[PDB]
Formats: C-alpha cells, structure tokens, sequence
C-alpha cells in the first residue's frame, strides 16, 4: 500500500487477495498464510504478504495448474486493485540463496552529506540509469521513501516555569503513546513481560496529544498543549547503512542481451558524475562477481593445458592429442540446440551436463585414435587402413553406451511433475548433445586424427 | 495474574478510598507486539518455523516433528488445529526417489542393450554388478569428504551415470570382440583385451579429472554449488 | 595456542568482572584484543595546503578513515595519534557561582536536553477501528551544534531573565583528550598506528589497508593527504 | 520499542557499528534502522570462515558495546544469531471454533508445543510467529 | 482524494515539473490533500520546487491552504530556506502574518534558522515584528536565545 | 618514579553539618579538575 | 541471589535450558537449581 497506510487498509487488501486465490483458484489453492505488517523492502502498517499453500501435485494436472499459470493470473488480476501494489511470484530453488538476478548497488554518503543530500544523488543516479534502457531494465531503490512525521518539541522554559520535569514529560509520553516495558511477572511458571501503554482510542490522532497530563512540584496537572508546540515534518521510515556509513541499496539488472557485467560497468560511470562525497560500493551478488570474476576462464585455461599434457603422456605425441581435442565442439552444439529449441537457459545443470558430454565423447576420441595409432605403431598399417579398422572396432561399443544413456535420461526430458525443472535442465541438455556427440564423433573423430597425422609427419 | 496487577495500589485519597491500577487502566494478557496480523484462510493464526540441525538428516526429522506433534493432538483446546502451509519434505522426498529411478531404470537399460548386441546372459550381468558397485562406493567417498545427499550431488550421480555405464559397456564389449576376432579362450582374451586399454583408461581419468576437479576451485555462492556436482562426479569416475 | 580461543576465554571472565567495574569505565568502553605489541606500519595524514589544523586531521581521521581500518582483517588495533572530536563544555566556576549552579547542574540538563527520546506513533498499533493516520512521532533529538548547546536552557532566574549553558561555559568542538600530538617533518599531521592481529599476515593486511585507504582518498577535503612515515612490510618484500 | 528510525540509528546502530572492531575475515557490514523500533545489522563474512567463531566474535564485540546502548534496549536485549535463512518447514496452529485470537494461540503454543519441538531429533531451531503472553497496562488518561 | 489528485501530490513532491505540467492539463485536483492535510502547493514549497509552485498557482491553487495543524506553504518555504519560492507565494497574495495552531508564522520560522534574506522579503510584505507565538515569543526573542547576531540588528525595529 | 600528588580531604562533618551532599562534591571536584563524559551527540551524522 | 529453587528454575534455568536446542554433538544436558539462587547447567557432548 501507499506510504502512512494504516494496518487496516492493508488487511481489506489481504482479505481480498484471500478472498481471490480460495474462489477463483479453489482446485488449485490448499490455503493462504496471510501475514498484515511484513513486508522484505521494509516492515510496516501499509505493507503485507500472503503465503499460498498448493494442493498436491496429483491434483494440479497440466501445465494451466502450475505455479507459472497461477502466479501469471494472480498478477493480472490483482492489477485492478484500489491503490495497492499487488502482485504474486514464485520463490527461487535455493530461497537460502535469495532471488540472485542483475545486481546489487550500494550508494554511500562518503563526507557527512545527511540523508536528504543522499536522496537527491540517489534520485540523480535513477534518471540516469532510466535513459539507458538498452544497458539497465528495473533500477530501483531496495527501501522506503520519506513519509509525513509528527515534530513535537517541548518548551523548556515553560517545562521549568511551571515546575514540570523533562523526565516526566518524555517518559508521559513515551510510555503512553510508544509503550514501555516495565518488568517481568510469572504466568503459570514462564517469566513473561509487562508492558504499560495507553489505551488505543487516546492515542490515535494530534487532538489526543492535549489530553495527557503531567503533575508539576507545586502539585498541579499541566496538560501538553501548555508546554509543547508541533507540526508536521517528512523523514526517513528506514535509514540504510553500509560499512559504517549512510547508504542507499539500489537494485537492478542488466537488459535483455546484456552481460551483468556491462550493466556494472555503466553504474559505476554513472556513479562518477554524482555530486562531491558521494560515493559507491558492490554488495552482495555483484560483490562475490566483482572479486571472483576472472576465475571462469584462468581455471579451465589450466584444465585445457593438463588435459593436453595427459594426451601428450598417453600417446607420446605433442601432435596428436589435437584430434582428441577438436572433438569439444560435436556435443556442445547439440546441447545447445536441445536448449534452445525447447526455451531454456544456460543453468549450472546444463553446464555439468556439457562437461559430462565433452568427456564421454573425448573418452570415445581417445580410444578411437589409441586403436589407430597402435595398429599403425605395432602392425605396420598405413594411416587410412588403421583409422578405418579402429572406427570398425570402436562403432558397436560407442552406439549401445550412446542409446542405454540416451534412453536413460528420456524421462528427464518429457518429466513435467514435481522436481521437472531440474530433471528438464540435466535431461535436455545431456539428450542433445549426446545425439550430435554420437553422430557426429564416428565421421568426424577419422578426419580429426588422418588431418592431424598428415599436417605433422 | 491480571487480577493482582489490577490490585496495585497507586495513591491513597484523604477521604479514605483507594486508586488501584484497575481504576486507570484495563488489564490483560495481550501480546508483546501487535504490528503483525497473521491469517490462514481467514481465521486467527500462530506457527513454529523450524529449521534443520546440522548434519540432521532431513525426512527423519520431519517424521520426528509429525510424531511429537501427534503425541500433543489430546491436550489441545476445543478449535485448535496443526497445519503445515510449508514443507521441503515432499520435494525431497520425490527429488530423490525420481534420481533412483533413473539409476536403476539405467541399470536395466544396460542390461536390454548389452543383450540386444552381445546376446548372452552371461555377459550383460558384468556391468549389472560394476555399475551398484560404484555408484555405492561413490556415496563411501562423499561421506568421507562431509558432503550429504542433496539434490545437487544426486543430479551429480544422474550425469556421471554415462560415464559409469561406458566404462563397463567398453571392457566387457572389447573382450567379445577380441574373443570373436581372434578365437582366443575368455582369460587369454581379457589380458589381451585389457592390455589394448588399461593405458587409455588411466590416460582417460587423468584427462576427465582435468575437466571436472577445477569447477571445485569457483568462489562463493556459485562455486559452492559448483563444488558439489565437482567432487561427486570425479569421484565416481575414480572408482569406475 | 588458538589466539581466537585465548580471546574468548579471557572475555568469558572479563564479563564476570564488568558489572563490578564503575559506570565510568563501562562507558569508556573495555576492549579485549589478540595484537601483536610492535607497530606494522603507521599511516600517517597532513594536510599539504595547510587548510587544517592538528586538531581537524585528527578528527578526520578518526570520523572518516579508524573504523573501517579497525574492521579490516588482520588489524589487530589501531591507534589514533590524535584524538576524535567531542562536544567540550568547559565550564567557568565564578559564572556557575554567580548563578548558584554547580557542576551537577550543567551534567543534568545536558543529559535532559540533549536526549533521543522514542515517542511512539499517531495511530499505532494496536488501532482503534477506523484509524486514517499512521506516523511517527519525533520529540527532541540529540544535538548537533556548539549554537544548540549553547542554548541549554539552566535554570530561569526570579526576575525572568535566562541563565543558558553558554553563560556559564565556553562551548567549543574539541578532543575527547588532549594527550596525543603528532608532527610530520615539522609540520602538523595525525594517523593510525596499526598492529598486527595474532599469527595473521603482515603482507596481505597491509595490501587491505592500502586498499580501503584506496577508498576514501577520493573523498577527502582540500589538501589532505596520506603519507607513509613507517613500515615494516616493504622490508619484507624487497628482501625477499 | 517506541523509537523512530533516526533515534534507532543514532542511540542503537552508530554505536554497534562503531565497536565492530578487530573481528576476523569481514568482508562487508550493512545495516537497516526503522520506525518500527527495529535495527538489523548484517555481517557477512569469507566462504570458509567457521560461522561460530565469525558468532562469537560478533557477540563478544557488541557485549562490550552493550553499556553505552540505552537502558530501554539493555532491557530488551540484543541478539546475535547465525543468517542461515533456510526453513524445513513450517507449522501452523489455528483456531476454528473463533474461540482464540492470534495471541492466545502463540502463548499456548509458546507454552505447551514450542519447547518439545526444539528438543525432537534432529531440530536445529524452532521461531514462534507472534510472542506469548504479556501483561499490558492499557492506560486511561482521563481516569490517571 | 481523486485518481490524479495521488499522482499530482507525488509529483510535485518529487519535481517532476513535466509530469504536472500534463496533469495540469488533464485537470488534476490542484487542492487534493494528503492525511496530514499537505497540498501539492505545500508539498512544492517544502522540497523546494519552483517551477512547481509557479505553475500551481497559474492553476489557481489556494495559496493559503493549511495542514491539520495550521501550516501554510508559505510556512514551509520559511522555514526551508527558499527565498524564490517565499517571494512567488507573497506575490500571489501569500498572508505574510498566517499562524498555525501554535501561534507560529513564517517569521517565527525564518528567524529560527537565521535565513536573513528571508526575514527581509516577509518584512518588506508587512510581516507583524511583534507577532507573539503561544508562549509570547517575538521573531527577536527567538534571535537572541539563538545567539544570532546579525539577526538581532535586522528585528530591533519596534 | 614517585611524584608529587596533591591529596584533599574531605570532611565528613563539616559537610553534613552545612547540609552539602558528598555525591555533589566529588561529582563537582571530578566533573571540573578530570573531566565527566555525559552523553552523546552528532557531529556532521556521526555519534560522538 | 536470594531467590528459592523454583523461582530461579522459572526464571533462569528454563529460560536458558530452551534455548540449548540444536547444538552440535550435545549427548546429554543435566542442571539443578538450588535455595541459594545457585543455577548450574552441565551440557555432556559426543566423545571426540
Ligand atoms: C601462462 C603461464 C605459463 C603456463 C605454461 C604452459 C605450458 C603448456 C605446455 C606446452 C608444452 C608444449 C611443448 C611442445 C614443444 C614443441 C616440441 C616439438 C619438437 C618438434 O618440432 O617435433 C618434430 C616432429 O614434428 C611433429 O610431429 C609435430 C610435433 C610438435 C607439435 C607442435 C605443437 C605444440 C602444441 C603445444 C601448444 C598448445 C598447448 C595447448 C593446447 C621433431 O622433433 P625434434 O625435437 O627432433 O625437432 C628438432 C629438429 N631439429
Ligand atoms: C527399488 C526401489 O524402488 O528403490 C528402493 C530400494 C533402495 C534403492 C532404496 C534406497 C536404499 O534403502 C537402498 C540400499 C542401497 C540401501 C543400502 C543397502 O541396504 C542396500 C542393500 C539397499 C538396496 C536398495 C535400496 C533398498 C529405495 C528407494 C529410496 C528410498 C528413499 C526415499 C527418500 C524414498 C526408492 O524407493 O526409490
Ligand atoms: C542399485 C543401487 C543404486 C544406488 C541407490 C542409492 C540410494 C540412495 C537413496 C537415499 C538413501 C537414504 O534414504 C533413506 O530413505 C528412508 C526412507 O524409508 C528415509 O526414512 C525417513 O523418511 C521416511 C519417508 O518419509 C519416513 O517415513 C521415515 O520415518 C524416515 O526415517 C531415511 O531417512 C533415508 O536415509
Ligand atoms: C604427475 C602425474 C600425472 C602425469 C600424467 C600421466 C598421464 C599418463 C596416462 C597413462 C599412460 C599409461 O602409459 C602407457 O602404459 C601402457 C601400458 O599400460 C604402455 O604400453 C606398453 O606396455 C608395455 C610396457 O612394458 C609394453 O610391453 C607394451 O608393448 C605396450 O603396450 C605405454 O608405453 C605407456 O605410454
Ligand atoms: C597404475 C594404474 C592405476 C592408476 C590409478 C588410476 C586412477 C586415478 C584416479 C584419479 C582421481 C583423482
Ligand atoms: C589432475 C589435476 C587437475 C587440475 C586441477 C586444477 C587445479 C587448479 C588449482 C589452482
């Protein structure tokens, strides 16, 4: 709901989110957690979240019964609502992990600015950001905006003209419209709190502020209106930190086409022509990125650099482990064609599922060009004749391991149950490039070993 | 009690009467904070969140949790009812029942194939044995390094299960082949046979461990992930 | 010996003893740190253009620069050759005498009117039905400003006239203590002395520090600069 | 309790953060002060760290800071727990029969479920969703 | 409380001077209101906007509009330190002598936090010196408790 | 080394006599000639 | 101090006891609390 929303127009919303997901999604909806006060970007009255329980799989069939079609009606018919952003989404597969998607900003006040100055760069920063929507999609801040406040301040000269103690005044106060925690008392043998607060209905509105009182030295009561004035001010709901000084959590990711790492490398230029002590940071996502970026490409630099090392060791050759090796691309491009045609993504199960795949086939390459070259090494058989009595030998074992582990993974691929996504990401992916590996590496694999053999006699 | 806190004394008039906290002030048991409203469908709601302990073991836990909330159903007050809007359990439970699956349905599989090719009894049990043995001694060499089963080091098994089955299929085939070239008796055949790719075989781990023991050395959260299909996966293929 | 177990079985009965200890010493704040009692390297900070004195440098560095040096790790301590500043009420005996006030007096109505005072919200929870309105409410706040201070009202005379702080003090922003006085080649500086924390190293925590430093060289004022009077490390490295 | 976010910040996570000091392998803090009279500081520390020393570390540092937090949060207390944000399950206690408000059910399950839960095999932590019971003095002060 | 009168209030919070400017011209409430009672004309004076506030009153926005406690947007600018748009609100008939609930004028809040030029402008429109707030407090009591010198010289003209 | 140290005696009589509180009189002679840390304050948004 | 057995099991030992939950290795826990305010608690771990 909007800023200074109160606890009451919030829970009209729940109810009516309730009321949605247990008419029009009752074959569908066990229950709805619905929780009035909490929310992630910030706690508060004018915020709330409801937890949709699901029944059984068994009883959700189809993919119109799932999360996805469930989650896509919901947001479409909660975009009616009575100003209120209202909108349903899936969790992510590791929740402990959290959403993991674009990246994370910090904007620091780096020189005593104050809040307000930091707002302003940060506002500055944002309508920035928001004319590249080639480079940046959703910058947004991860907090809440200033609201209305009530500024009460207590004379003290009036305070000490009729003989009223600060003490008594700041505690008449506090403890009636804040609450105070008193001390413990035993319910039933459990040490449990007391707390003193005032009743609702005097402690609501601005009028309610004239009907306490606080008993002065001479013996009088004095109400508040003789010694305080107020007004209304706007301030922060939730001031943000980070590393020791105040800050700005911006959210946000990179658009469609585009590396993360682009999108950071646009912040920070957009960051350097914000005003004098403002600064910037990368926290959490785009902090573990930022310092283990270069690691992808320097580790299986060295995996490419022992591989041909063993090969060299295995034939006795500088030369012919490049046979083996020409064989990486036949099963990758099957796994991507698998992906691609059915519309998903290049996840951590599609990954392993490639370095599974490479090895097999350059387990299939190996021996292949190990046969060939002890037929020409031992036997005294020319090139062609070796590789084509090594590719002889090697087709039946390569095609019953290609079609057991083919057959294997194919109820991953078709599986659309609980647990599918994974099952869709290891089986489609492996199914694939397995088909192009195998395929591919009985033709190709000859050519790779009589090319190399012929360039270096 | 509300009824003692209610008799606290606050003054004594000059007339006589006396000003208790009941006077000023309503009293009862309330709650500490009142800024969250919790509902399931409707009606008033409280909960329990309980995580995993450390090296717990996940479904007898929440079998223990079921069984001690039973052993509390008779003590509760009239319109108390448990409910459980959240539980991993399930998936879990599926997530590993549907990787089982596939390893034996792989298994036999193995054996259909084997059987189409080679066309004896005898020979398609060879990798019916390897194969559990392996997979076994995977699950030995992950308790070693502290790992648990979870569904990354189960998909972990479900990918390393092609190069498993191969390195069965290859010896075993490369013997009948030898045997059905050459005429040679089955242990003459096999040191023969052996002897044309025991060299590969090792030049073949060396070569697969370069590929799959770097993704262990990713950092942070991706990495940690990396790590657990990494080490599963070389460890399998090792004792294969 | 583990210096992390050493830390914390020494806290464990320090905090025994910190309830017996006077307020005072509480309030200062006790520490408990696994150092090294040699210096790693001091940082020393001038200001080249003369812009700030002793006095400014040295809260500077102590506001902008310690605490994220403090947090580092492998900085076991750090010591700041100068001293943060705090509000200095420095009180004048014949005035306070004049206006029969005393110390006493001065220390309560700091304490009264330089407060941050939680005050609670206008329709907070728990709500009458209806309620429109939800918003904090703010009463006095800490001061921020030798003017404020200034102005603490002390007592208000029999004839109506007003006896403020400033009356009775010179009011002035000033160090904590005015022990610690550092000099660069002459001319006025401040810095941190950093110690090693146990057993960690020395190499890899100055790379850190000179990398935070890093960071907040862009932010500094006009003329304030970093300088490099001692070192163990480099040593170290070109030796080897 | 009662506390703006300014007031928070400034009486309650300045100071925390300011004795943050001389703890190991920190890689980043951050933090969040709010009109709830909440504050939450994070700290995230290097993959290998063992988490208990990283803990105790922590609370070590905030209980020498502990004195010069105000008497109202000394009261309440301040806790120092691991983030390991990952929920076996959840279980809900409800009421049917329009007998128990929310309250009434925390206490009871604060009171006769909670603690058995946290001692069943293999149950790492247990957190109740709402408080039990408290005395409140709801004050009038018309009567007063 | 009307579906543009919202989407005026924040952006003339926020100074989005073209975004009001298509509002305008939709008819968008110029006299819409928060809870606090705050107009987009308050809510212009406060943060400072004075493209906004100009427009506003093109508009016919009431320029003596106040909050639930007495505030005018002439208060707020005051108070803020915005002589631009405590000029404009005086040209367009601003009451230079309005006081909320406490007695408070512009002047009160101008001295307060020394804005001199301010103090001037709201004199130069027949600001009351001797305005006396609800606990008898002039413009110039307020200058001396503060320490403001030169202040002090400016309002010692009774 | 041992040094010179200016060692005052309060007395106990003379004050309960003049009706002077000996909290007011350490608190007055340690406030003024040590110094007494009250509270804190802000300066420029950092606690001091 | 000065607190009864019972007082001090209600508001102290209880209190901490229900927090020793999911600690590593715990094989036992053992406590009393006595007539002279006196709580110990004595939590047994794994051999090893
Ligand atoms: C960045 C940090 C540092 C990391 C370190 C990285 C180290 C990587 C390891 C690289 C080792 C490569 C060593 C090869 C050196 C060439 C030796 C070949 C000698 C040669 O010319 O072979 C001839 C036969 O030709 C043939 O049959 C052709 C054989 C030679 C093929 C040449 C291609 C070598 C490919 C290696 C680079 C690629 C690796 C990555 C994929 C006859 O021999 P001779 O000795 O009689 O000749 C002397 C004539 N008078
Ligand atoms: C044939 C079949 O269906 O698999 C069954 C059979 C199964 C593989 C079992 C898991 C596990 O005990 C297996 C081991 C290796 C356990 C250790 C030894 O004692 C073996 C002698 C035993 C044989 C097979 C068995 C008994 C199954 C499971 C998994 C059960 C776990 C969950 C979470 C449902 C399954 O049902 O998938
Ligand atoms: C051909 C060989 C292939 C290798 C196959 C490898 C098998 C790996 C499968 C997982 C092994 C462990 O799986 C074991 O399953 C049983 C199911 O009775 C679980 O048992 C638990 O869950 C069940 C089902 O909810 C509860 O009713 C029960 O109270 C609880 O103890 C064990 O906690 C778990 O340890
Ligand atoms: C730092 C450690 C890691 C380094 C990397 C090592 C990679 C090496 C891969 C394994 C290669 C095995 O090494 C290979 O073994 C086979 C037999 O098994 C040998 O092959 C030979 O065996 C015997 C040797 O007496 C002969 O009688 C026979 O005629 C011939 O087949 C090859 O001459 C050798 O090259
Ligand atoms: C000498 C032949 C046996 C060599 C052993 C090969 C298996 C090595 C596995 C490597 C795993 C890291
Ligand atoms: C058989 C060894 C494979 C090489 C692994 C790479 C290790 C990189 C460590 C920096």
């Amino acid at each position: 709901l909007p800023a200074g929303a109160t606890q009451e127009r919030t829970q009209k919303v729940l109810n009516e989110v309730t009321h949605y997901y247990l008419t029009k999604e009752k074959n569908n909806v066990e229950s709805v957690f619905a929780v009035n006060g909490f929310g992630f970007a910030g706690r508060g009255q004018n915020t709330g979240i409801a937890f949709v329980s699901l029944k059984d799989w068994a009883d959700r069939p189809g993919e119109e019964n799932k999360v996805e079609a469930i989650t896509m009606r919901a947001t479409r018919a909660f975009s009616q609502i009575k100003d209120a952003m209202v909108f349903a989404f899936n969790l992510p597969a590791i929740v402990e992990l959290g959403t993991a998607t674009g990246f994370d900003f910090e904007l620091i006040d780096q020189a005593g600015l104050g809040h307000e100055k930091l707002t302003q760069a940060r506002n500055q920063l944002l309508a920035e950001a928001a004319k590249h929507p080639d480079m940046l999609t959703s910058v947004r801040p991860n907090g809440l905006e200033d609201t209305p406040q009530f500024k009460i301040d207590i004379d003290q000269e009036k305070a000490q003209a009729l003989g009223v103690s600060i003490n008594d005044i700041n505690t008449t106060l506090g403890a009636a419209w804040g609450g105070s925690y008193v001390n413990d008392f035993i319910d039933r043998g459990r040490v449990k709190k007391v707390y003193v607060m005032s009743e609702a209905k005097y402690r609501m509105l601005p009028d309610d502020i004239g009907d306490w009182y606080v008993r002065a030295a001479d013996g009088q009561m004095v109400p508040f209106s003789a010694f305080s004035s107020s007004r209304w001010e706007y301030g922060s709901p939730r001031l943000e930190r980070y590393n020791g000084l105040p800050s700005m959590e911006i959210l946000g990711q990179a658009a469609p086409g585009k590396s993360t790492g682009e999108a950071m490398e646009l912040m920070e230029q957009l960051a350097s022509k914000l005003p004098t002590g403002v600064g910037y940071d990368w926290t959490g996502m785009s902090y573990q990125e930022r310092l283990s970026g270069n690691q992808a490409p320097s580790l299986y630099a060295i995996s490419l650099i022992v591989v041909f090392l063993c090969l060299a060791a295995l034939y006795e050759s500088w030369s012919i482990p490049f046979s083996v090796m020409l064989v990486v691309p036949l099963g990758v491009i099957g796994a991507l064609l698998a992906a691609t045609f059915r519309g998903l993504t290049n996840d951590v199960y599609f990954q392993v599922g490639l370095l599974t795949t490479i090895g097999l086939s350059a387990k299939n390459a190996i021996l292949i060009v190990e046969f060939a070259k002890d037929l020409m090494d031992k036997e005294g058989k020319g090139l062609i004749e070796a590789t084509l009595d090594a590719v002889r030998m090697r087709l039946r074992p390569i095609l019953m391991t290609s079609l057991a582990f083919i057959l294997g993974v194919m109820p991953l691929v078709i599986s659309t149950g609980a647990g599918s996504g994974a099952q869709n990401a290891v089986g489609t992916g492996v199914m694939g490039g397995m088909v192009t590996a195998t395929v591919l590496a009985i033709f190709f694999v000859p050519v790779f070993f009589v090319v190399v053999r012929r360039r270096f006699s | 009690s509300t009824e003692e806190f209610g008799k606290i004394l606050l003054k004594v008039n000059q007339d006589g009467s006396r000003v208790l906290l009941r006077d000023v002030a309503k009293i009862e048991l309330g709650g500490e904070n009142y800024d969250i409203i919790a509902e399931f469908n409707g009606q008033p709601a409280s909960g329990l969140g309980i995580k995993l302990a450390t090296g717990a073991n996940a479904l007898d836990t929440a079998a223990a949790i079921r069984a001690e909330l039973a052993k509390m159903e008779p003590f509760f007050p009239s319109g108390l009812k448990i409910v459980y809007p959240y539980d991993t359990t399930p998936f879990v439970k599926i997530s590993i029942h549907e990787v089982v699956k596939t390893l034996v349905e792989a298994i036999i599989l193995v054996f259909l194939v084997m059987y189409l090719f080679l066309q004896n009894f005898r020979a398609t049990l060879i990798p019916t044995i390897a194969v559990p043995v392996v997979l076994l001694g995977t699950f030995a060499v992950l308790a070693a390094f502290g790992f648990s089963i979870n569904t990354l080091t189960m998909f972990g098994m479900v990918l390393a299960i092609g190069l498993l089955v191969d390195d069965a299929i290859v010896v075993v085939e490369n013997v009948e082949r030898v045997m059905a070239e050459e005429g040679l008796p089955p242990k003459e055949a096999t040191r023969k046979s052996m002897g044309q790719i025991q060299g590969a075989l090792v030049g073949i781990a060396m070569v697969l461990s370069a590929v799959f023991v770097p993704m262990a050395f990713f950092g942070g959260s991706t990495g940690a992930i990396y790590r657990q299909f990494s080490i599963t996966i070389v460890s399998a293929m090792a004792l294969s | 010996t583990d210096a992390d177990i050493a830390q914390v079985q020494v806290q464990n009965k320090l905090q025994l003893a910190m309830p017996l200890l006077p307020q005072e010493v509480q309030q200062q704040g006790v520490s408990v740190e696994k150092s090294s009692s040699s210096f790693l390297m001091v940082v020393g900070v001038i200001n080249t253009d003369g812009t700030m004195t002793q006095e400014d440098i040295s809260d500077y560095v102590a506001a902008n620069m310690k605490d994220a040096i403090s947090r580092t790790s492998g900085v076991g301590d750090v010591q700041l050759f100068g001293s943060q500043y705090a509000m200095r009420i420095w009180m004048n005996p014949n005035e306070l005498n004049k206006f029969q006030l005393t110390p006493v007096d001065v220390i309560t109505a700091i304490k009264a009117q330089n407060a941050q005072v939680a005050a609670g919200q206008l329709g907070g929870t728990p709500p009458v039905k209806g309620q429109q309105l939800n918003a904090s409410i703010i009463a006095q706040t800490r001061l921020t400003s030798t003017e404020e201070f200034g102005k603490i009202l002390l007592k208000v005379n029999q004839d109506g006239s007003r006896v403020l702080l400033r009356d009775v003090a010179k009011i002035e922003l000033g160090g904590e203590n005015y022990d610690i006085i550092a000099e660069f080649n002459g001319q006025p500086a401040s810095g941190l002395g950093i110690k090693l924390a146990t057993g960690a190293n020395a190499l890899d925590t100055a790379a850190a520090i000179r990398a935070e430093l890093a960071k907040m060289e862009p932010f500094f004022p006009s003329g304030l600069k970093i300088v490099y009077p001692y070192d163990t490390t480099p040593f170290v490295k070109i030796s080897i | 309790p009662g506390a703006d976010a300014k007031t928070v910040q400034d009486t309650v996570t300045q100071v925390i953060e300011q004795n943050m000091n001389g703890i190991d392998n920190l890689m980043y803090m951050s933090s969040n002060s709010d009109s709830t009279g909440t504050v939450q500081i994070t700290l995230t520390f290097e993959s290998g760290t063992d988490a208990d020393i990283a803990q105790v570390q922590v609370q070590n540092k905030l209980q020498l800071a502990m004195p010069l937090l105000p008497q109202e949060v000394q009261q309440q207390g301040v806790s120092v727990e691991k983030s390991s944000s990952s929920f076996l399950m959840v279980v809900g206690v409800i009421n049917t029969d329009g007998t128990m408000t929310q309250e009434d059910i925390s206490d009871y399950v604060a009171a006769n479920m909670k603690d058995a839960i946290s001692r069943t095999s293999g149950v790492g932590d247990v957190q109740l969703f709402g408080s039990q019971y408290a005395m409140r003095i709801w004050m009038n002060p018309n009567e007063l | 409380g009307s579906d543009l009168g919202k989407k005026l209030l924040e952006a003339a919070r926020a100074g989005r001077d073209d975004e009001v400017r298509i509002l305008m011209a939709n008819g968008a409430d110029v006299n819409a209101a928060d809870v606090v009672g705050w107009t987009p004309l308050h809510l212009a004076a406060y943060w400072g906007h004075l493209e906004i506030v100009e427009v506003l009153l093109k508009n016919g926005a009431d320029v003596n509009a106040y909050d639930t406690l007495g505030s005018t947007p002439l208060h707020l600018a005051a108070h803020f330190g915005h002589l631009e748009i405590v000029e404009v609100l005086l040209k367009n008939g601003a009451d230079v002598n309005a006081k909320d609930d406490n007695g408070i004028t512009p002047l009160h809040l101008a001295a307060n936090r020394g804005h001199l030029e301010i103090v001037e402008v709201l004199l130069k429109y027949g600001a009351d010196v001797n305005a006396q707030d609800k606990f008898g407090k002039t413009a110039f009591d307020i200058s001396i408790n503060n320490g403001n010198e030169d202040l002090a010289e400016i309002l010692q003209k009774l």
